[PDB]
């Protein structure tokens, strides 16, 4: 085989636009993104040594900046990740980026068992442990790209009726176990309830490690399939265990039970069906089978022109809203440079240092502002032919149309076990 | 000694009469100027020969005695001869007509006429040697009603036309002058004055003759000249000529003085506002100018001459006759002969050749024996048909063989402007008064005469500084440095800078490729902001790039320029920046949804685009009526991008009430 | 409480080519600062260097490294000419907090320095050694590596104890030339002595006009006249101004015999025109260092308030008969004009009357004529300006200008801070302006007007948005 | 895969001596020989695949201290000391020495060396090979085998050996850690 091959490959290697790798204490490729893990060793061998070589002189490297495209470094005791991205991201995004990814890794297998099987033989290859398992780890960052729960560290709950959802979520509540810890009701990516343990509280990073989970692989369509996984955010000592009812099986609403212990299989998945059976019978599962028929609702029922997409999030409850993004931003590209201006407000509206409480861009393309107070972050995202003037008043129009349908598209109470 | 070292010269066409013998009496009329030859002998031949009169007046009249004096009216209507010692004839002169001779004599008995003058075209003043008697002209009534007069003891007379003023000398001493003006046919009578003699020896007492005064029109005014010879001591400072100003209104003072650095006899005359003097013992001319910076002693101003000495041009008198078949060779006059006579203004006489000249100045040859063009400006910006030299002059102060030092070239230009200035607020002053409702009969109301002096900036541009630049021969700095010298002086005066300047400025510092000069002289608003000057940046736009951007903000600094705006931001492709201008305005209800999204897939992002049909009634649909353009501005043919499309948006809601 | 600030940790040169065997790895260095540093530790910095260079050019072979973060210090890299890479080692501020156990502790602020400052106050560095002493590879062809070593550190050991990292800030990212306000009248009248003296003095070949340390004329290109600038206005104005502020006492001031018909008085060269063996000691700079690689003698004349730098060729050395010469001339003429704009600017100052200070505390710069305008920024000492706001609201301007150049459009954002102070930014036909109003209790559209009200008030001839 | 650490000694064509078996400019100065050098490649060795991942440690006292890093998780240290140079052969007790106490594998005393000698080709052998010999046989039997980098003899049978007990190795790792 000439090197023809091997040069038209490389030569289209580095064009990608987020090549992440993660790579072992050692030297030895555990992840490689947009690479084959092969040659992407002797790279990456370089990627420890600038890491080790600055560890010699009290040191640690943080990041490297060229002028287009930045390269962020992030250590963790086992693995270290770095990440070659070519966007507008400050260096604290992508280390966030590689945190979940390393999170991720940690909810494959626990992260005290990554410091035993590491403080035992730091030789331990550990892309034959966490094998064949990569799409759940390859796509963290294709959500990471589209969907905004990440950038807004927040569940995106579902817009149900303001009735049903108290329904569903009361036959949720009912069928406390007691090898049970979160009962939670997603559909596609969205919350429609949950019912945590007494005085318990869960962690947004969790929540978005099992989205990750379940929408990555296609096994959990068919049956309930009891799997085990770990938690980082919450206890990173040891497993927990969840298992997988897609409810209806042409529409996608699974309800996760995580439990305490391992072969509780029937005491928990019993409650699969004293859950379903109430629903199903007080008529409120055929509300909630309309409700998931259209789950997004777009931005024209605000009524406001020149509004393309907005996030509206509530401090004081924790989780966030947003039209589906329709109108320019259709291509999957599009969709992650809105989903970048997001980013850029996020973090210019959070630098703990510096914080902003209002902010406004009028560029050569969507021009957005960023409303931040005490109760709520809202994010809006223009047409650019938008005055001043337009834009605050359309900032107290949608503001004015979510307090008015706001606990249709929120979840206002907590549910306890 | 070539053409370039003589300033005085010649009438080119003289004047040529029958010359001076004891039968053809000669006379001269300075009033009217005209040569009187009278061939006596009972039957008195009299030709009139004029300067500007082309065919010379030629008449007969009878031998009533010997002719004294002669002279016309004004309009040459009424002939005047004095032929006796008190008893003058007239005759109402048609040319062709039998005139009968009607006699008057003065009312004086014991009175004699020394002469008389035509003060104007019906009335006449007699000077005898007892008085002054003034009478107006009867001619169909052959009879003169005097006046006026006066009686007093005098001298000798001397009569000034354009200023109609008659001076008599009257006291034994001849120093003491009594003048007398007439307006209207009305006399009127000025203050008497005397004049300071010069040392004089016990020999004789020195008679002041009719030879040693003279008067004169120099710069409108009228002054009188007086020859003062100094006599031969070991402080002789040479011969002097005083001009006593005298006014119309006020006392006769003595105010300049001319040195002539000589001794002897002295010819004087008046050319074109200058005071030349002829030294006839070694044949020299000396040109004075009165409003050159003289010395002025805290009493009088002291003028040395302008110019070297120098002798009159010799001239080539043109052969007439009927001998002119054969190849003979021109005549050259004698110059100063002691046959040439004087009479002011600027006229010499030759009664030995018979020829009458009017003494001109060249100019050109004074470019050369006066270097300091300081005061040869001063010395050009007076006289008259000054524009063709003065532009010599000015082109030739940037010639490399001349190339002047700067400051001369500042000053040159700063004298150029002064006139130039004084031209356009003349002009601007008399403007404002029309409209200000001020008739023409006003005597004040008079449209200021742009005189030769004024150089306006078409001709320095046109004469001077064209050429100057497309010559490529100076180098490249001493062109700018005389450009930005003109333009330095021209917005010192406070005077518009045609806008063809800058565009002169311009093609320069771009030819020598100085950019950042041009940004330079940009930033601070040297070249001031235009449409012509705005596209000639945005043409630059290929050699210096910041030039487009340079243009750019020129055309928004002007704002009555909005179109160009937006079709050079089309041209650079800036849609959007060109939609939130036009927007800006007002003018977004009126602009066509043709050519921001016909212009569309030339960038491709038909949103980037599309934004705006919709838009484009989102503000006026009310005035038409529809969700899609109809022919308003042809746009129903102009639905041709929904072809691709992506996603939903299909049409306005036609907002209709 | 301790708050240290950035400083400048270490600045080196170095060359990948030279010394291309091992056992010749120190021949890579051609300078290093500071110079007391083990030798085994500059090569592993200059490895380290050239490592991370060489690890970014496995993913862009084009566009190499601009600077490194790390814990303690960011590294900014550049390479002005061929392989001759410069490379300056800032740290980044320390929070030294005391604790509760009675042992204080650092905590390294690792994301509060900017890019941009840095790399300038770098490319900086670069283009003042080009101006005074050359090019790195003319310098080569003329005396090998010895003569550039030694080059190098003559100029950089003196140079890089004027780099005070302590007080860089936006005004470094921008590096422009403050002009001067002049009618049409004054300036060209300027035009008109400039002409003067240039024909009047036929071996001086360039002249900046430079009023009050405000650029005026510059008759140089644009890439060498900011270079002249700035070190017309740091290292060469404030010490021969300084005399005039400490006293008759000064030992240089003692040595000035002025003149009383005009007072002209030189800057640099002889100094003292009396002393008859004074020597003609001009400053030597090069310029156009690109194409026509010219070598001029810097002659400023320093007016009472004005000042001509004239710049005689290299070969052409002025005599002190051409000194003494230069003074007759330019001194009665150039008082003559410094009185004159003197007498201009206080009148067009009078004319503006006191009206209450701008609100709007803004900053501006001219991507093309390098303007720059401030008012943020006050001259505490004349050598470096000391600003007057919150350092707060001068990060917040750093982090506006670092997301502004992402792309190079007619962009602008507004922001407002926690302390209610309300930041505007625009960036459009090729200019910046920064805004800062402290306007509490403010919207979005009072906050837009306001801006609009102050372009139209200093900027109305300058294109800018509604 | 397998992380082999080659100790090498400066002045030998140290910046073009290993460049024979990889037989590509993978690795060429990312802190290579002057720090690391990395380099890779697939071996067939009992039929199964093994990725060798080369780091070359270069000598240098200056560039040393990055020793204890560059050695964690090593699969095996190969050797490579001159025949014609008596010094790197007194050095070779001391090569191992350094070795396993900054890398510490958990049972060094079987940890897997392998001891190369380069530049067979030069004549004038100082070293009697079988010196080197007796070092390996008194040193637990480390594998030696003579070698031309100039030449590239017999270095594939080095890195045969290094993949067959490394893979023994790496065998009885998994084993242990699970």
């Amino acid at each position: 085989t000439t090197e023809g091959d091997e040069e038209d490959a490389t030569e289209a290697w580095r064009l990608h636009q987020k090549h992440v790798f993660v790579l072992s204490e050692a030297g030895k490729p555990v992840y490689s993104r947009y690479g084959s893990e092969e040659a992407l060793s002797s790279t990456m061998g370089v990627m420890v040594a600038l890491v080790s070589f600055l560890e010699a002189d009290k040191n640690a490297i943080r990041s490297i900046h060229a002028d287009g495209y930045k390269v962020v470094f992030v250590r963790r005791s086992p693995l270290v990740l770095v990440a070659v991205a070519r966007t507008r991201q400050s260096a604290q995004e992508l280390a966030q980026e590689l945190l979940y990814i390393y999170y991720q890794i940690l909810s494959l297998l626990t992260g005290a068992q990554l410091s035993h099987i590491f403080q035992q033989k730091q030789n331990y290859d550990l892309r034959r442990l966490l094998s064949g398992s990569e799409r759940i780890t390859d796509n963290l960052l294709q959500l990471m790209a589209r969907d905004p729960s990440f950038l807004m560290g927040a569940a995106r709950c579902l817009p149900l009726a303001a009735a049903v959802r108290d329904t569903v979520s009361a036959s949720l509540q009912q069928a406390r176990a007691r090898s049970l810890v979160f009962s939670i009701l997603l559909a596609r990516n969205q919350l429609v309830a949950l019912v945590r343990r007494k005085d318990q509280f869960l962690h947004p990073i969790d929540l978005h490690l099992l989205f990750n989970l379940i929408s990555s692989s296609s096994s959990f369509r068919e049956g309930e399939a009891w799997t085990p996984v770990c938690l980082p955010k919450f206890n990173a000592a040891g497993f927990f265990h969840a298992h997988i009812s897609y409810l209806e099986p042409d529409t996608d609403l699974c309800l996760l039970l995580v439990s305490t212990d391992r072969e509780d299989f029937f005491a928990v998945s019993d409650c699969r069906r004293r859950f379903q059976e109430r629903l199903r019978k007080r008529g409120a599962h055929l509300a909630l089978r309309e409700a998931l028929r259209t789950p997004y609702y777009s931005v024209a029922q605000v009524g406001i022109p020149d509004l393309r997409h907005f996030l509206y999030k509530s401090k004081s409850s924790g989780l966030f809203t947003s039209p589906e993004i329709e109108a320019p931003y259709t291509s999957e590209e599009e969709q992650e440079r809105l989903l970048g201006l997001y980013q850029y407000l996020h973090s210019r509206a959070h630098n703990a240092s510096r914080p902003l409480k209002t902010i406004y861009y009028t560029g050569p393309n969507e021009n957005l502002l960023a409303w931040v107070t005490g109760a709520f972050e809202l994010y809006m995202c223009y047409s650019p032919l938008g005055t001043k003037a337009s834009a605050v008043s359309a900032i107290h129009k949608l503001m004015r149309w979510i307090r008015k349908e706001e606990d249709r598209l929120f979840i206002l109470t907590p549910l306890t076990y | 000694m070539g053409e370039e070292d003589y300033y005085l010269e010649l009438c080119e066409r003289p004047v040529q009469f029958e010359k001076a013998n004891p039968v053809n009496c000669v006379f001269f009329d300075e009033a009217n100027k005209q040569v009187f030859a009278v061939r006596s002998g009972g039957a008195t031949g009299v030709v009139v020969k004029g300067p500007d009169d082309r065919n010379p007046i030629s008449f007969r009249m009878d031998d009533k005695g010997e002719v004294k004096c002669i002279k016309f009216s004004l309009e040459n209507k009424i002939l005047a001869v004095q032929r006796t010692s008190k008893t003058v004839d007239f005759c109402n002169f048609i040319p062709d007509n039998s005139q009968l001779e009607y006699t008057q004599e003065c009312k004086t008995k014991n009175a004699n006429i020394l002469g008389f003058c035509w003060t104007s075209s019906t009335e006449i003043v007699f000077i005898t040697d007892q008085g002054i008697e003034f009478y107006q002209v009867l001619p169909e009534k052959r009879s003169l009603k005097l006046l006026k007069s006066h009686n007093l003891n005098v001298n000798w007379y001397m009569y000034c036309p354009e200023s109609a003023v008659i001076l008599l000398s009257t006291t034994v001493l001849e120093n003491v002058l009594q003048p007398f003006h007439f307006r209207a046919g009305t006399m009127s009578k000025l203050p008497k004055f005397e004049i300071e003699l010069p040392a004089a020896p016990k020999s004789t007492k020195p008679s002041l003759s009719e030879r040693d005064i003279a008067m004169a029109t120099i710069y409108g005014q009228l002054y009188v000249l007086f020859l003062r010879h100094h006599s031969r001591t070991s402080n002789s400072t040479g011969a002097e000529v005083v001009l006593y100003h005298l006014p119309r209104e006020g006392a006769c003072k003595k105010m300049h003085i001319l040195k002539l650095n000589r001794t002897g006899k002295f010819a004087l005359n008046v050319v074109d506002n200058l005071v030349v003097v002829h030294h006839q013992d070694t044949e020299t001319s000396v040109i004075f100018d009165i409003k050159l910076r003289g010395e002025f002693d805290g009493s009088v101003t002291f003028h040395h001459p302008v110019l070297p000495a120098r002798s009159i041009q010799p001239y080539q008198i043109p052969i007439t006759g009927p001998a002119a078949v054969t190849s003979q060779s021109p005549v050259p006059c004698k110059l100063y002969s002691s046959s040439w006579i004087v009479f002011q203004p600027d006229i010499i006489i030759s009664a030995s050749q018979g020829y009458l000249w009017n003494l001109q100045v060249k100019l050109e040859p004074i470019v050369n024996l006066l270097p300091d063009k300081g005061r040869l400006m001063d010395f050009l910006l007076q006289r008259k048909e000054c524009k063709m030299v003065i532009l010599s002059v000015c082109s030739q102060m940037l010639s490399e063989s001349d190339r002047a030092s700067l400051p001369v070239i500042a000053t040159v230009f700063d004298k150029l402007n002064h006139e130039y200035k004084k031209y356009l607020d003349a002009e601007q002053s008399y403007a404002m008064a029309v409209e200000a409702g001020q008739s023409r009969s006003s005597p004040l109301l008079k449209r200021p005469v742009r005189t030769q002096a004024v150089l306006d900036q078409s001709d320095v541009y046109t004469h001077v500084l064209s050429a100057f630049v497309e010559k490529k021969e100076m180098p490249h700095k001493f062109v700018i440095a005389v450009l930005m010298e003109y333009i330095r002086s021209l917005n010192q005066f406070q005077i518009a800078v045609q806008h063809y300047l800058h565009e002169l400025v311009i093609k320069t510092l771009v030819q020598h490729n100085l950019f950042y000069m041009l940004h330079q002289f940009l930033q601070y608003h040297v070249l001031s902001d235009s449409k012509p000057l705005a596209c000639l940046l945005l043409s630059l736009e290929s050699f210096y790039p910041p030039a487009h951007q340079l243009s750019l903000d020129m055309l928004k600094r002007l704002s009555t320029a909005n179109d160009e705006i937006v079709e050079v931001l089309l041209s650079k492709h800036q849609v959007l920046a060109a939609l939130r201008f036009i927007r800006g305005i007002g003018g977004h209800d009126n602009i066509s949804a043709r050519k921001f999204l016909d212009a569309a897939k030339q960038t491709e992002d038909n949103m980037l685009f599309y934004t705006i049909f919709r838009f484009f009634e989102q503000r006026n649909q009310r005035l038409r009526g529809s969700p899609n353009f109809t022919p308003g501005e042809h746009c129903e043919e102009h639905v041709a991008f929904f072809k691709q499309i992506f996603g939903d948006q299909a049409l306005m809601r036609p907002t209709t009430f | 409480e301790k708050q240290f600030p950035p400083a400048l940790l270490s600045f080196f040169i170095y060359n990948p080519r030279f010394g291309p065997r091992e056992g010749q790895e120190e021949n890579k260095i051609l300078f290093y600062h500071p110079n007391e540093v083990e030798k085994n530790e500059k090569i592993r910095n200059v490895g380290l260097c050239e490592a991370i260079v060489q690890f970014t050019r496995t993913f862009s072979p084009s566009k190499p490294a601009k600077s490194l973060h790390t814990q303690k210090n960011r590294q900014f890299f550049n390479e002005p000419e061929e392989n001759f890479w410069m490379v300056m080692v800032v740290r980044n501020p320390i929070i030294e907090k005391q604790s509760k156990d009675g042992k204080p502790v650092i905590e390294y602020q690792e994301e509060e320095l900017l890019d941009k400052v840095y790399s300038s106050v770098l490319r900086q560095c670069y283009s003042m050694y080009k101006l005074f002493n050359g090019t790195f590879l003319k310098a080569m062809e003329d005396g090998g590596v010895k003569l550039l070593k030694e080059r190098l550190e003559k100029f950089f050991h003196r140079y890089l104890q004027t780099l005070h990292l302590q007080s860089c800030d936006l005004l470094d990212i921008f590096g422009g030339i403050s002009f001067f306000p002049l009618d049409k009248m004054t300036y060209l009248k300027i035009q008109s002595f400039i002409n003067r003296m240039e024909e009047s003095l036929n071996i001086v070949k360039y002249t900046a006009f430079l009023y009050n340390d405000q650029l005026i004329w510059s008759g140089l290109e644009q890439d060498d006249m900011r270079i002249l600038y700035k070190y017309l206005t740091t290292s060469l104005f404030p010490r021969h101004i300084e005399p005039e502020l400490a006293g008759r006492d000064s030992p240089i001031r003692a040595e000035m015999p002025g003149n009383l018909q005009h007072y002209g008085r030189f800057l640099t060269g002889p100094l003292n025109l009396n002393d008859p063996d004074a020597k003609c000691r001009f400053p030597k700079i090069f310029v156009n260092t690109d194409d026509t690689y010219e070598e001029l003698h810097l002659i400023v004349y320093k007016a009472m308030s004005a000042a001509v730098c004239f710049m005689i060729d290299a070969s052409v050395h002025p005599t002190l008969d051409f000194c003494r010469r230069l003074d007759s001339i330019v001194g009665p003429q150039l008082t003559v004009l410094a009185s004159d704009i003197c007498e201009q600017f206080n009148i067009n100052k009078r004319m503006s009357g006191s009206e209450k200070e701008p609100q709007f505390k803004f900053i501006y710069f001219n991507h093309m004529n390098l303007a720059e305008k401030s008012t943020v920024h006050m001259r505490k000492t004349p050598s470096v300006s000391l600003t007057s706001v919150h350092p707060d609201l001068m990060k917040i301007l750093g982090d506006i200008n670092s997301d502004f150049t992402r792309v190079d459009e007619d962009e602008e954002i507004i922001v407002k801070a926690m302390s209610d102070y309300w930041v505007v930014g625009k960036k459009s036909d090729r200019r910046e302006l920064y805004v800062i109003l402290n306007q509490k209790n403010a919207n979005l559209i009072e906050v837009n007007e306001e801006v609009k009200k102050l372009c139209a008030t200093q900027f109305n001839n300058i294109f800018f948005l509604d | 895969l397998l992380k082999v650490i080659i100790l090498g000694d400066s002045g030998v064509g140290k910046n073009s001596l290993m460049n024979q078996y990889v037989n590509k400019k993978f690795s060429n100065q990312y802190k290579a020989t002057i720090g690391a050098d990395f380099l890779t490649k697939e071996v067939m060795v009992d039929d199964r695949l093994v990725t060798m991942q080369i780091w070359d440690t270069a000598g240098q006292e200056r560039f040393q201290s990055l020793g204890v890093a560059f050695y964690r998780g090593a699969d095996c240290c190969v050797l490579v000391f001159d025949v014609t140079a008596p010094n790197t052969f007194k050095t070779l007790d001391s090569w191992r020495d350094e070795f396993l106490i900054q890398a510490s594998p958990r049972d060094p005393e079987n940890f897997p060396f392998v001891v190369l000698g380069n530049k067979i080709d030069l004549e004038n052998r100082q070293v009697a090979t079988k010196r080197a010999q007796a070092w390996c046989y008194s040193k637990n039997n480390i594998p030696y085998f003579e070698t031309s980098a100039k030449e590239a003899i017999n270095v594939e049978q080095a890195f045969q050996t290094i993949a067959r007990n490394a893979l023994k190795q790496e065998t009885e790792v998994e084993l242990y850690n699970e």
